[PDB]
RNA sequence: UAAGGUGAUAUGAACCGUUAUAACCGGCGAUUUCCGAAUGGGGAAACCCAGUGUGUUUCGACACACUAUCAUUAACUGAAUCCAUAGGUUAAUGAGGCGAACCGGGGGAACUGAAACAUCUAAGUACCCCGAGGAAAAGAAAUCAACCGAGAUUCCCCCAGUAGCGGCGAGCGAACGGGGAGCAGCCCAGAGCCUGAAUCAGUGUGUGUGUUAGUGGAAGCGUCUGGAAAGGCGCGCGAUACAGGGUGACAGCCCCGUACACAAAAAUGCACAUGCUGUGAGCUCGAUGAGUAGGGCGGGACACGUGGUAUCCUGUCUGAAUAUGGGGGGACCAUCCUCCAAGGCUAAAUACUCCUGACUGACCGAUAGUGAACCAGUACCGUGAGGGAAAGGCGAAAAGAAC
């Protein structure tokens, strides 16, 4: 069963800045996720045709490997390793961590 | 082909082995004449693939029993 | 100079053409060595 | 009886021509694409029963398809029909 | 439309191909050309459902 | 010994295997440190080496 | 089975949504244009052009069903010729073409080795053609043996570089017998008694055994160094699982994978039980293997160059007996032993790897390993069959061109 996808919230692992809950704005076919409120990147982008405009950046958010991530606990403020299918009863999300959802 | 049917014979490989010995090829071919019959298991003549010494199988076999056999082997007659 | 070669198609497509090869018992055996090959240029000639 | 209404396989959408696209695409000629399988023989009938009007002259041609594109190795347009048909009046749905 | 009628006899069938259909089969051809219909769903219905029929006609001949 | 179901494991756990008198190896007795053969398993080697 | 999806490069309108067939994927079906086996018939490959059968005139031939060929079997039609046959036709059954190797047959080399060359050898090997099963092929004693016994075949280790052949040279090399892998046996040359019993086959179904589409599968943090940790420090947690790929420096605890546990409406390899439908066991009395065997002439193959040449085969000659009979025991004679030819089926140990699934490397790393890790059997060379290149790995991330 795959993980992350775009309904949950992440803590983050990878070498960007922590300390935040990860809001996830999209997700890639290239096994990536796009955080909101976590990093930007600057790009300029080429100019238009005609003929004389000011300066300015576009300044967006920065995506990050789908892997390295981690969903957020909603009981610690930490992130947690979850399992899947629970052992008795309706097909849902096993929350490994202390049993309960949301 | 140099098939002859009626005693089944084909062409066969042999070597010269005359003087001065030399290796060289020289085959040996059976005969084949055919022949005209009446057979009374028709009402027509017909005309067989058979052989020199080959009609002498006819009268052990039968002329008949001939006739069944070169049939089982698929001759046009 | 002439280098033995005239344009002229007519005169490779009745040899080398599909229907001159996949006809004949050798030129059959062509179109299987060019497709044992992986060779895109089967046959041609047209 | 006779025929079924499969034979109305016709005509296709219309293409920009300097002898129609000008003066003409809604008065008296038009530029159409044809199907790679379609009617040349009953072709002044099976319009007068898909579209219900009647053309005085219709010449189909392909030209040339251009092989020059997105190379790479070069992409090909190939051969497909198009027609010179005076059809005399508009047609949008 | 099924594509599977036990005992129902599919020569009545064609019907839908050479009335039921007729005149609104594939009449988009020549009339329009951009390709801006604004009913995406419609074009997918239009599809799939008269090959369901095609289906059933395999038994056409029984009697 | 050879168990039932104990025959196989620890081995993840690395410089480790489970292993029975029965074809004793020479590489169990060096490559390794203080060998866990029991007082009993003393006497069983006695018997397969006479 | 999941919320993003109507393939992708490529976005987006519109719409399906986010449960009821959004999207995707597996079993087993429906199909699958035109050229190609190619198969109505024909051509300058995808084009053109016909026939029989069914239905019909809204009215210059549609639109469905069928038509190639060999043999076998079945049924039409039909001369000289009366019957008959030859000729003219249709249809089902098996084949057809493309493979990778294994496998049965047909034709069949020469470089070479003999420091040359003719016999010998290269070799029934290559090659070209054909056939055919999942295996082919082999087999149920006129076999071997040695006066004692074995009691169908196949392969492996031996027997043995021995017995032996040979310009006696170069080469070539048994047979008995033994260790092992492995081992139900059976029908015809006809027709009785009495039955459908032995032993199978096809498909269905049940049951067992294997492989499936698919689902689950244990643990960690902060701080420090730095661009960033998988590393340091503080120490904890897990392990049939710290193989492998890794990931922003070295991860069992982040991800995929691994060790492990489950699961199949249903399909399909193997083996039994059993219904249906073909098959049909025993005993008795007949029938009992003939242009064959024995033996010449000339050769081939057998380790064996015809020799002391049996054996196996036969172009050619001669041609039986058929149980006071007949083969063999490496010429021949005798005795004795040992079998009963001239008819078929057939276990399993065995061969190979297109293919399925599991898996590995003290192997190579883009002048390597395949010619090819990449729009490479492409570019390119040639009339052509055929020959055939150059080309790999930014960074954590386009953050990659505002003004």
């Amino acid at each position: 069963a795959a993980k992350i996808r775009r309904d949950d919230e992440v803590i983050v692992l990878t070498g960007k800045d922590k300390g935040k809950r990860g809001k996830v704005k999209n997700v890639l076919s290239s096994g990536k996720v796009i955080v909101e409120g976590i990093n930007l990147v600057k790009k300029h982008q080429k100019p238009v045709p005609a003929l004389n405009q000011p300066g300015g950046i576009v300044e967006k958010e920065a995506a990050i490997q789908v892997s390295n991530v981690a969903i957020f606990n909603a009981a610690t403020g930490k992130a947690d390793r979850v399992g899947f299918r629970f052992e008795d009863g309706k097909k849902v999300r096993f929350f490994k961590s202390n049993s309960e959802t949301i | 082909s140099r098939v002859c049917q009626v005693t089944g014979k084909r062409p066969v490989t042999g070597n010269n082995r005359s003087h001065a010995l030399n290796a060289t090829k020289r085959r040996f071919l059976p005969n084949l004449h055919s022949h005209r019959f009446w057979v009374e298991s028709e009402k027509r003549f017909v005309t067989l693939r058979v052989s020199a010494k080959g009609m002498r199988v006819i009268d052990k076999k039968g002329i008949d029993t001939v006739l069944a056999e070169l049939r089982a082997r698929g001759e046009k007659y | 100079m002439k280098r033995t070669f005239q344009p002229s198609v007519l005169k490779r497509n009745r040899s080398h053409g599909f229907r001159a090869r996949m006809a004949t018992k050798n030129g059959r055996q062509v179109l299987a060595r060019r497709r044992a090959k992986g060779r895109a240029r089967l046959t041609v000639s047209k | 009886m006779i025929r079924e209404e499969r034979l109305l396989k016709v005509l296709r959408a219309p293409h920009v021509s300097e002898k129609a696209s000008t003066a003409m695409e809604k008065s008296n000629t038009i530029v159409l694409k044809v199907a790679k399988d379609a009617t040349k023989a009953e072709i002044k009938a099976a319009v007068q029963k898909l579209f219900e009007v009647e053309v005085e002259v219709v010449n189909t041609l392909v030209v040339k398809g251009k092989v020059k594109r997105h190379g790479q190795r070069i992409g090909r347009r190939s051969d497909w029909k198009k027609a010179y048909v005076t059809l005399k009046e508009g047609q949008n749905l | 439309m099924k594509a599977k009628e036990l005992r129902e006899k599919s020569v009545e069938e064609l019907n839908t191909e050479l009335l039921n259909l007729l005149r609104e089969q594939f009449n988009l051809r020549m009339q329009a050309a951009s390709g801006q219909l604004q009913q995406s769903h419609l074009l997918k219905q239009v599809r799939r459902d008269v090959a369901r029929v095609k289906t059933l006609l395999n038994e056409k001949a029984g009697a | 010994e050879l168990d039932e179901n104990l025959f196989l494991a620890a081995r993840n756990l690395h410089k480790v295997d489970v292993r029975d008198a029965t074809g004793i190896d020479p590489v169990s007795l060096i490559a390794f440190d203080k060998v866990v053969m029991t007082a009993d398993a003393v006497k069983q080697v006695e018997e397969m080496l006479a």
